[PDB]
């Protein structure tokens, strides 16, 4: 069947997404 | 009915793109572009998000201003049906945008450490 | 369907309180899908270019895509109202789109 993403992979991917998003938003700021 | 398997709000990004994106999967369903003011402060207010819906640019296009630094624009409705009342559709679209703006603040709020 | 063209071709999505991720493909064929990962997904750049499989899964049968690198796309919702003239070439185009989305995810997270 289709897999459901596990918590350990999801937590690492979520942190990397947050780091990219913080970098992206800083270009809009100031 | 298939949309209901999805989360209500999906926050999106693209490679090489500074702007972000959103999908709203409940009525009214749409894809939109997320853009930001330069003084976006991100602090979560006690008051609920209360944004404004307006026409902007050239030619004139529907856009949403959260008034907290987030904008929603380039709306693409994913529903084929046309709403019976124009006034109540705009109201429903705006409320959805408010929920999205609130959800976006929490995406940032979760993250900053 | 012309408004779709102001968007980037591939949009990668997430939701709060959700482990799975999501994708929107904004060129033909246009769709929304659920993006998920198995326990052997590494996110490492593949030796060969991405060459996945389109298949039917579950009962009743539903379309699903397996990148064969551990990345899956499922719960497809087509965003175009037209129906394709040839069913074979639509699947070929859809599978090709999925291959690009998986590769794009790998480059984004590299």
């Amino acid at each position: 069947s289709v897999p459901k993403t596990g918590d350990s992979l999801a937590m690492a991917r979520r942190l990397a997404r947050s780091v990219r998003r913080l970098t992206r938003r800083r270009a809009h700021r100031l | 009915n298939i949309f209901n398997k999805y989360p209500t709000i999906i926050h999106g990004e693209a490679r090489g793109e500074n702007d972000e994106f959103v999908v709203h999967t409940r009525y009214p369903r749409f894809l939109a572009r997320k853009s930001f003011d330069d003084n976006f402060t991100g602090e979560m207010p006690a008051k609920p998000v209360n944004g404004e819906l307006g026409q902007i640019g050239e030619p004139r296009r529907l856009a949403y201003d959260s008034r907290l630094g987030l904008w929603l624009s380039d709306f693409i409705m994913l529903d084929n049906n046309k709403p019976k009342n124009m006034e109540d559709w705009l109201g429903q679209l705006k409320a959805a945008c408010d929920r999205i703006a609130a959800d976006d603040l929490m995406l940032n709020e979760d993250a900053a450490d």
